[PDB]
Protein backbone atom coordinates (compact mmCIF):
# COMPACT_ATOMS: atom_id res chain seq x y z
CA UNK A 1 0.00 0.00 0.00
CA UNK A 2 0.80 3.75 -0.17
CA UNK A 3 3.78 4.15 3.09
CA UNK A 4 4.76 7.47 2.06
CA UNK A 5 4.81 10.05 4.99
CA UNK A 6 1.83 12.23 5.44
CA UNK A 7 -1.44 12.82 6.78
CA UNK A 8 -4.44 10.25 6.40
CA UNK A 9 -8.24 10.02 6.63
CA UNK A 10 -9.19 6.97 8.02
CA UNK A 11 -12.50 5.31 6.78
CA UNK A 12 -14.87 2.36 7.51
CA UNK A 13 -17.72 0.48 4.85
CA UNK A 14 -19.27 -1.28 7.80
CA UNK A 15 -22.05 1.62 8.63
CA UNK A 16 -23.92 3.72 6.06
CA UNK A 17 -22.00 4.81 2.83
CA UNK A 18 -18.06 5.26 3.96
CA UNK A 19 -17.97 7.25 6.79
CA UNK A 20 -14.75 8.74 8.42
CA UNK A 21 -13.69 7.65 12.09
CA UNK A 22 -10.65 9.35 12.58
CA UNK A 23 -7.32 10.54 11.25
CA UNK A 24 -3.63 9.62 11.41
CA UNK A 25 0.11 9.66 10.50
CA UNK A 26 2.57 8.13 8.26
CA UNK A 27 5.93 8.51 9.59
CA UNK A 28 9.13 6.51 9.21
CA UNK A 29 7.26 3.38 7.94
CA UNK A 30 4.45 3.19 10.62
CA UNK A 31 0.72 4.51 10.74
CA UNK A 32 0.07 6.71 14.11
CA UNK A 33 -3.43 6.85 15.57
CA UNK A 34 -5.74 7.26 18.51
CA UNK A 35 -6.96 4.07 20.41
CA UNK A 36 -10.44 5.25 20.23
CA UNK A 37 -10.76 6.35 16.42
CA UNK A 38 -9.90 1.80 15.46
CA UNK A 39 -9.71 -0.25 18.92
CA UNK A 40 -6.74 -1.74 17.64
CA UNK A 41 -8.10 -3.14 14.71
CA UNK A 42 -6.19 -3.89 11.42
CA UNK A 43 -5.74 -1.16 8.51
CA UNK A 44 -6.39 -1.54 4.72
CA UNK A 45 -3.49 0.68 2.51
CA UNK A 46 -5.00 -0.02 -1.04
CA UNK A 47 -4.44 -3.74 -0.75
CA UNK A 48 -1.99 -3.91 1.48
CA UNK A 49 -2.37 -4.49 5.14
CA UNK A 50 -1.57 -2.85 7.90
CA UNK A 51 -1.03 -4.56 11.37
CA UNK A 52 -1.19 -2.87 15.00
CA UNK A 53 1.82 -3.51 16.68
CA UNK A 54 1.86 -1.40 20.26
CA UNK A 55 -1.05 0.30 21.43
CA UNK A 56 -2.26 1.52 25.07
CA UNK A 57 -6.10 2.60 26.12
CA UNK A 58 -5.01 4.79 28.87
CA UNK A 59 -2.87 6.92 26.76
CA UNK A 60 -4.99 7.01 23.76
CA UNK A 61 -2.95 5.60 21.36
CA UNK A 62 -1.95 2.99 18.85
CA UNK A 63 0.61 2.30 15.96
CA UNK A 64 0.78 0.16 13.30
CA UNK A 65 3.83 -1.46 11.55
CA UNK A 66 6.25 -0.73 14.32
CA UNK A 67 6.83 1.14 17.41
CA UNK A 68 5.67 4.86 18.00
CA UNK A 69 8.21 7.44 16.07
CA UNK A 70 6.57 10.57 17.11
CA UNK A 71 8.92 12.04 19.43
CA UNK A 72 8.27 16.37 19.06
CA UNK A 73 7.02 17.70 22.14
CA UNK A 74 5.24 21.63 22.97
CA UNK A 75 7.98 24.33 24.17
CA UNK A 76 5.29 25.74 26.44
CA UNK A 77 5.08 29.08 24.74
CA UNK A 78 4.75 28.89 21.19
CA UNK A 79 1.54 28.70 18.91
CA UNK A 80 1.23 25.20 17.38
CA UNK A 81 -0.90 24.71 14.49
CA UNK A 82 -3.75 21.60 14.56
CA UNK A 83 -3.61 19.90 10.79
CA UNK A 84 -7.06 19.48 10.70
CA UNK A 85 -8.58 16.73 8.68
CA UNK A 86 -12.95 16.95 9.06
CA UNK A 87 -14.82 14.33 7.83
CA UNK A 88 -15.58 15.31 3.63
CA UNK A 89 -13.63 18.35 4.11
CA UNK A 90 -10.04 19.47 3.03
CA UNK A 91 -7.40 18.92 5.59
CA UNK A 92 -6.76 22.70 6.88
CA UNK A 93 -3.66 24.39 8.85
CA UNK A 94 -5.31 25.93 12.29
CA UNK A 95 -3.08 28.20 14.14
CA UNK A 96 -3.49 28.73 18.35
CA UNK A 97 -2.10 28.94 21.32
CA UNK A 98 -2.24 25.61 24.02
CA UNK A 99 -3.66 25.80 27.39
CA UNK A 100 -2.47 23.46 30.04
CA UNK A 101 -4.49 20.57 31.44
CA UNK A 102 -2.98 20.54 34.80
CA UNK A 103 -2.42 16.63 36.14
CA UNK A 104 -1.44 15.34 39.50
CA UNK A 105 1.30 13.62 37.40
CA UNK A 106 2.21 16.83 35.65
CA UNK A 107 1.30 19.54 32.74
CA UNK A 108 -0.27 18.41 29.39
CA UNK A 109 -0.85 20.89 26.59
CA UNK A 110 -4.38 21.58 25.12
CA UNK A 111 -5.31 22.89 21.98
CA UNK A 112 -9.15 24.43 22.26
CA UNK A 113 -10.54 24.31 18.96
CA UNK A 114 -13.85 22.54 18.07
CA UNK A 115 -14.27 19.73 15.28
CA UNK A 116 -15.98 16.63 14.90
CA UNK A 117 -15.10 13.43 16.23
CA UNK A 118 -14.31 11.71 13.46
CA UNK A 119 -11.65 14.65 13.28
CA UNK A 120 -9.75 12.49 16.31
CA UNK A 121 -6.36 11.35 15.10
CA UNK A 122 -5.45 14.98 13.49
CA UNK A 123 -2.10 15.82 14.29
CA UNK A 124 -0.49 19.12 15.58
CA UNK A 125 2.41 20.41 14.70
CA UNK A 126 5.47 23.14 15.90
CA UNK A 127 6.98 25.50 13.77
CA UNK A 128 9.84 22.79 12.17
CA UNK A 129 6.24 20.76 10.62
CA UNK A 130 7.11 18.15 12.87
CA UNK A 131 4.14 16.56 15.10
CA UNK A 132 4.31 16.97 18.81
CA UNK A 133 1.00 15.07 19.27
CA UNK A 134 -2.59 14.39 18.13
CA UNK A 135 -5.94 15.87 18.86
CA UNK A 136 -8.87 14.34 19.63
CA UNK A 137 -8.66 13.11 23.30
CA UNK A 138 -9.81 15.84 25.78
CA UNK A 139 -13.07 16.74 27.81
CA UNK A 140 -16.48 18.69 27.77
CA UNK A 141 -15.88 21.90 28.99
CA UNK A 142 -18.61 24.22 30.70
CA UNK A 143 -19.72 26.37 27.99
CA UNK A 144 -19.87 22.97 25.80
CA UNK A 145 -16.68 23.66 24.03
CA UNK A 146 -13.90 20.96 23.54
CA UNK A 147 -10.53 20.76 25.12
CA UNK A 148 -8.83 17.95 23.17
CA UNK A 149 -4.96 17.37 25.20
CA UNK A 150 -1.83 17.43 22.95
CA UNK A 151 -1.25 13.87 23.23
CA UNK A 152 1.99 12.52 22.73
CA UNK A 153 3.50 8.88 22.77
CA UNK A 154 6.93 7.82 24.10
CA UNK A 155 9.79 6.70 21.54
CA UNK A 156 11.68 4.09 22.28
CA UNK B 1 -13.28 -3.38 7.85
CA UNK B 2 -11.21 -0.20 8.22
CA UNK B 3 -8.81 1.65 5.30
CA UNK B 4 -6.87 4.77 4.92
CA UNK B 5 -6.42 7.45 2.23
CA UNK B 6 -3.63 10.21 2.04
CA UNK B 7 -4.89 13.58 3.00
CA UNK B 8 -1.93 15.83 2.50
CA UNK B 9 1.30 16.61 3.70
CA UNK B 10 2.88 17.63 7.30
CA UNK B 11 3.95 21.30 7.45
CA UNK B 12 3.65 24.48 8.91
CA UNK B 13 1.10 27.10 7.04
CA UNK B 14 2.72 30.45 7.20
CA UNK B 15 -0.24 32.38 7.54
CA UNK B 16 -3.04 30.11 8.70
CA UNK B 17 -6.13 31.16 10.63
CA UNK B 18 -5.25 31.78 14.09
CA UNK B 19 -8.25 30.87 16.43
CA UNK B 20 -8.53 29.29 20.11
CA UNK B 21 -8.15 30.53 23.61
CA UNK B 22 -5.72 28.65 26.13
CA UNK B 23 -7.46 27.68 29.09
CA UNK B 24 -5.48 26.20 32.19
CA UNK B 25 -7.89 23.48 33.34
CA UNK B 26 -7.48 21.22 36.73
CA UNK B 27 -7.75 17.39 35.36
CA UNK B 28 -7.78 14.19 36.08
CA UNK B 29 -7.17 10.95 33.64
CA UNK B 30 -8.41 7.59 34.26
CA UNK B 31 -7.48 3.82 33.60
CA UNK B 32 -10.07 4.28 30.45
CA UNK B 33 -8.05 6.94 29.18
CA UNK B 34 -10.99 9.50 29.87
CA UNK B 35 -10.22 12.97 31.21
CA UNK B 36 -12.52 14.72 33.58
CA UNK B 37 -12.66 17.92 34.80
CA UNK B 38 -11.56 18.43 38.79
CA UNK B 39 -13.38 20.59 41.21
N1 LIG C 1 -11.87 8.91 26.31
C1 LIG C 1 -11.25 7.80 25.57
C2 LIG C 1 -10.99 8.29 24.17
C3 LIG C 1 -12.23 8.77 23.46
C4 LIG C 1 -13.28 7.90 23.21
C5 LIG C 1 -14.32 8.26 22.37
C6 LIG C 1 -14.33 9.51 21.76
C7 LIG C 1 -13.31 10.41 22.03
N2 LIG C 1 -13.32 11.69 21.41
C8 LIG C 1 -14.40 12.50 21.24
O1 LIG C 1 -15.53 12.19 21.62
C9 LIG C 1 -14.16 13.81 20.56
C10 LIG C 1 -13.14 14.02 19.65
C11 LIG C 1 -13.10 15.21 18.94
CL1 LIG C 1 -11.89 15.44 17.71
C12 LIG C 1 -14.03 16.21 19.16
C13 LIG C 1 -15.02 16.02 20.11
N3 LIG C 1 -15.89 17.08 20.47
C14 LIG C 1 -16.46 17.99 19.64
O2 LIG C 1 -15.89 18.89 19.06
O3 LIG C 1 -17.79 17.77 19.61
C15 LIG C 1 -18.60 18.72 18.85
C16 LIG C 1 -20.06 18.41 19.07
C17 LIG C 1 -21.03 18.91 18.21
C18 LIG C 1 -22.37 18.61 18.41
C19 LIG C 1 -22.75 17.81 19.47
C20 LIG C 1 -21.79 17.31 20.32
C21 LIG C 1 -20.45 17.60 20.13
C22 LIG C 1 -15.10 14.81 20.79
C23 LIG C 1 -12.28 10.04 22.89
Amino acid sequence: GETTDGVYRVMTRRLLGSTQVGVGVMQEGVFHTMWHVTKGAALRSGEGRLDPYWGDVKQDLVSYCGPWKLDAAWDGLSEVQLLAVPPGERAKNIQTLPGIFKTKDGDIGAVALDYPAGTSGSPILDKCGRVIGLYGNGVVIKNGSYVSAITQGKRE
Amino acid sequence: DMYIERAGDITWEKDAEVTGNSPRLDVALDESGDFSLVE
